[PDB]
């Protein structure tokens, strides 16, 4: 059975840092690419960051230089330093897998319920 | 560079495209890109004209994907076609979770994960059946239906046939059958001795069993642990079938009396909270309670001990001292430079720079063995202290003048124990060597250092016993056959040391055989086989052979080899998976011959096909155990069965 | 055990049409797939028609497929085939038979996946 426990959101001030955690389970953690995706308030859900069973990861445009993915298979994580926080990232996180082809995740069937990030 | 040309691109599996062209043997895993991501493998043909490429992920189907291979580029689907199923043969524990139904699609490597077959719009339906055709409740919830392969928790023992059914969302099924066995595959324990809990000290969610720990990490002495602290078992020891052994990982369950204080998840435990816990490990149906403490003191250094906490050493000689630093818990501490500040004595018996206890190495936390070298001549005591000036131990230290009176060939396990005898006794079933050294010794019978073996030579006076070689500044001597084996150091034809050693090897074997008592057999359609003359328990792999009496008491079960060019190999069964392997002892060979005046035309040698007797077969079938079926004279007992179908009148 | 009991088959001619039917007595008819084979004189046993434990889905031989019909009545456990312009080439024993396994659906027209069989009724065009 899937599990997603997605924690290291806050309510910090603008240029703030934060270090989200996900505890994964039943998603073949270290034969799938992992990643962390974004939902705001009325807005559509996009791929922030990605990284491979082999850690080479991948960034949205919008988010390169700031964030850094990682990923840990001895205990089925995925790590997101939200380095120099935005406005603009004002959104629900989530961490899920990858899938080639699909981009958003709109494939997937199970997904967390996320870790609020709110930056005034 | 190399011209590497691919004319077409197919995603041939969630993970892996196949490229065809030519030249695809120059090609690098780092040449293909799928949607930003490097492949991470490749395996060309070795003509070049295809490629696997392994992918860093699963693929989703129906999805375009943008694949480029140096300046080549395509836009490629996966589209995944079930096409063939095969279900694994395989066996599972009466009473264990975390079990699946195992299957394979296509000619994929690995099973095939039904959550990814959903997603790529596959439902898969399990059906189980006793061997009769009826309903087989063992899938989770008492069931005998599936949509996922998980398998109950408590399931009826025997053999079942499974069927995997994948079909497409709105397209074909495919399906296949399978025969699954359910067993006791249990560690069927008696007692639970030692029980090693190791700290996961560096927190990285690894901590090794039944080899040497990594990074940080430290076997626990004590049952305290931190708040905040992780932990895991390095070892258990159980008694299995008389012998004691490390237990497999799979076999152990772990569970805490209180989650709040210490929560369990696959036997990694986490200090939760302040309190205590009792942790009940389980191997088997046999236990072992454990009683945990979670303290709010973190680990301190409290304890650096020496052995030997007395050193004499010669002058400008080293000699190693192991020591043991630990924590306010009795737990092994990883000290680094800066933890223990080495105070010498003004005496000068250590030298300045002399004595650093560093004890962070990995596999070896809290314990190091490191030289001291005697410096000035006299006595003086180190003392190691924190930085607080507080004294968490001492080495009392003799630093002795040196010369050189006797020179004594000696066991290298009793170095510098003067007089003791170099004679010993080396058992080849706990080590097949043993090492010498010709140790140096002060007037005052003080052990100085070994001897430069350079210019000595060493000679094995019964080389079927044992060899022995000069290794740097050691003898080795190498133990082959049991028996008393005098090895010789010597110097330009002078002697220089003798030892006389006793190599031993006690290996279980058979003593004696009782076969069943057989009769004439006179009726055709009669099989005759290894059965006929030795009681076997029947199994679906090796049997169990009965009346073969062992030189020792054992708990462990006489097998024969069912089939195969080893077919009658008799064997001890020491790990009870009915198959030769692994520690197994042979224990000999089962054979079978007709007689010189035997007329049975469908004899094989064959021991579960012998014969079945047909009419006016007339002849002796001889069946023997031997130690070894290649010496003839290693006969160790036989049993004839007598043939004779009668025919009579015949005109 | 359970017996087959099947009965339907006559001499039809050239183009004609004739429907046999397989009453079954034992347990649930519901749970097992059945299935209707042949052997013409001097040859071997050949499938024809296959119909899934719970409907929906038949499986029809290749020299037989469009002209027969399998269908079946769990209600009144019989299994049925509607034949449609039967011609000479097809004069065999119609066999009948009743699936070992419980909700199983590979290999319908493996004989290894039926251990019930009929005496099988004669049809000869
Ligand atoms: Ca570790
Ligand atoms: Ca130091
Ligand atoms: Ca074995």
């Amino acid at each position: 059975q899937v599990q997603l426990v997605e924690s290291g959101g806050g309510l910090v001030q603008p240029g703030g840092s934060l270090r989200l955690s996900c505890a994964a389970s039943g998603i073949a953690f270290s034969r799938n690419a992992v990643g962390w995706y974004r939902q705001a308030p009325g807005k559509q859900r996009e791929l922030v960051a990605r990284s491979n069973t082999v850690g080479a990861t991948n960034y949205a445009d919008s988010v390169k230089g700031r964030f850094t993915i990682s990923r840990d298979n001895d205990k089925s994580t995925v790590y997101l330093q939200m380095n120099s926080l935005k406005p603009e990232d004002t959104a629900v996180y989530y961490c899920n897998i990858y899938l080639y082809g699909d981009r958003t995740g709109s494939t997937l069937n199970s997904w967390g319920q996320g870790t609020q990030v709110t930056v005034s | 560079g190399q011209m590497a040309y691919v004319t077409d691109v197919k995603v041939s599996e969630p993970t892996k495209l196949t490229l065809t062209g030519t030249g695809l043997d120059k090609l690098s895993a780092d040449d293909v890109t799928l949607e930003g991501d490097k492949a991470v493998a490749i395996e060309a043909s070795t003509d070049g004209t295809s490629a696997v490429v392994t992918l860093g992920g699963k693929v989703a189907p129906n999805k375009d994907l943008t694949v480029k291979v140096k300046n080549q580029s395509f836009v490629t689907k996966f589209v995944y076609e079930v096409k063939k199923l095969a279900v694994e043969k395989l066996t599972f524990d009466d009473d264990r979770a975390g079990q699946a139904i195992a299957f394979k699609l296509n000619d994929e490597k690995g099973n095939a994960d039904v959550e990814y077959l959903n997603l790529a719009n596959h439902d898969v339906k399990f059906v189980a059946n006793n061997l009769d055709g009826s309903p087989a409740n063992i899938f989770e919830g008492g069931e005998a239906t599936s949509t996922t392969g998980k398998l109950a928790v408590g399931i009826k023992q025997g053999d079942y046939k499974v069927e995997v059914q994948v079909t497409k969302r709105g397209g074909l099924t495919v399906s296949n059958t399978g025969i699954i066995t359910v067993k006791n595959l249990d560690t069927p324990a008696s007692a639970i001795k030692n029980v090693v809990f190791a700290l996961d000290a560096d927190n990285d969610g690894v901590v090794n069993y039944g080899s040497k720990l990594s990074g940080k990490d430290f076997a626990l002495n004590s049952q305290n642990l931190v708040v905040g602290e992780k932990a895991s078992l390095n070892k258990l020891v159980a008694t299995i079938a008389g012998e004691d052994k490390v237990v497999d990982p799979g076999s152990i369950s772990i569970k805490s009396s209180n989650h709040g204080i210490i929560s369990v998840v696959n036997n990694y435990i986490t200090a939760e909270a302040a309190g205590e816990a009792t942790l009940t490990i389980k191997v088997g149906d046999v236990t072992k309670d454990v009683k945990f403490k979670v303290t709010t003191d973190s680990r301190k250094l409290v304890s650096v001990k020496a052995n030997p906490d007395k050193l004499q050493v010669v002058q400008n000689k080293t000699l190693p001292v192991t020591f043991v630093t630990t924590d306010q818990y009795g737990d092994p501490f990883g000290a680094n430079t800066a933890a223990i500040k080495e105070v010498l004595p003004k005496t000068g018996v250590v030298a300045e720079g002399g004595l650093d206890v560093v004890t962070t190495d990995s596999g070896s936390i809290g314990t190091k063995t490191i030289g001291v070298t005697g410096n000035d001549v006299g006595e003086g005591t180190v003392h190691f202290q924190n930085g607080n000036g507080a004294t968490l131990g001492s080495l009392y230290v003799n630093v002795t003048e040196g010369n050189v009176a006797f020179k004594n060939f000696e066991l290298v396990s009793k170095v510098g124990q003067y007089g003791q005898s170099p004679d010993t006794k080396l058992d080849l079933n706990v080590s097949t060597t043993v090492e010498y050294q010709l140790s140096k010794y002060t007037s005052d019978r003080v052990y100085s250092d070994p001897e430069n073996l350079e210019g000595y030579e060493v000679e094995s006076k019964n080389l079927a016993v044992a060899d022995a070689k000069i290794v740097g500044n050691k003898v080795v001597v190498t133990g082959k056959t049991p028996g008393k084996v005098d090895i010789h150091l010597t110097k330009n034809g002078a002697t220089a040391g003798k030892a006389t050693v006793e190599i031993v090897q006690e290996t279980i074997a058979i003593k004696s055989v009782n076969f069943k008592p057989v009769q004439t057999e006179n009726f055709v359609e009669k099989k005759i086989n290894i059965g006929t003359v030795l009681e076997l328990e029947k199994s679906n792999l090796d049997d169990i052979v009965k009346g073969i009496n062992l030189t020792k008491e054992t708990q462990h079960k006489v097998r024969v080899v069912k089939s195969g060019a080893e077919q009658g190999k008799l064997y001890l069964d020491r790990n009870g998976d009915a198959v030769f392997n692994a520690g197994d002892v042979k224990l000999g060979d089962v054979t079978v011959s007709q007689t010189s005046d035997s007329a049975l035309p469908n004899f094989k040698a064959d021991l579960y096909d012998t014969l079945t007797t047909k009419y006016l077969d007339k002849g002796t079938l001889v069946f023997k155990v031997l130690k070894d079926k290649d010496v003839i004279t290693s006969e160790i007992g036989s049993q004839a069965v007598h043939v004779n179908v009668l025919n009579n009148p015949n005109l | 055990q359970v017996q087959l009991v099947e009965s339907g088959g006559g001499l039809v001619q050239a183009g004609g049409s004739l429907r046999l039917s397989c009453v079954a007595s034992g347990g649930t008819f519901s749970n097992y797939g059945m299935g209707w084979f042949r052997q013409a004189p001097g040859k071997e046993r050949e499938f024809v028609a296959a119909v899934r434990w719970s409907g929906d889905s038949t499986y029809y031989s290749d020299s037989v497929k469009g002209r027969f019909t399998i269908s079946r009545d769990n209600a009144k456990n019989t299994v049925y085939l509607q034949m449609n312009g039967l011609k000479p080439e097809d004069t065999a024993v119609y066999y009948c038979a009743r699936r070992l396994n419980w909700r199983f659906i590979s290999n319908w027209d493996k004989e290894s996946e039926y251990a019930y069989w009929g005496q099988g009724t004669q049809v000869t065009v």
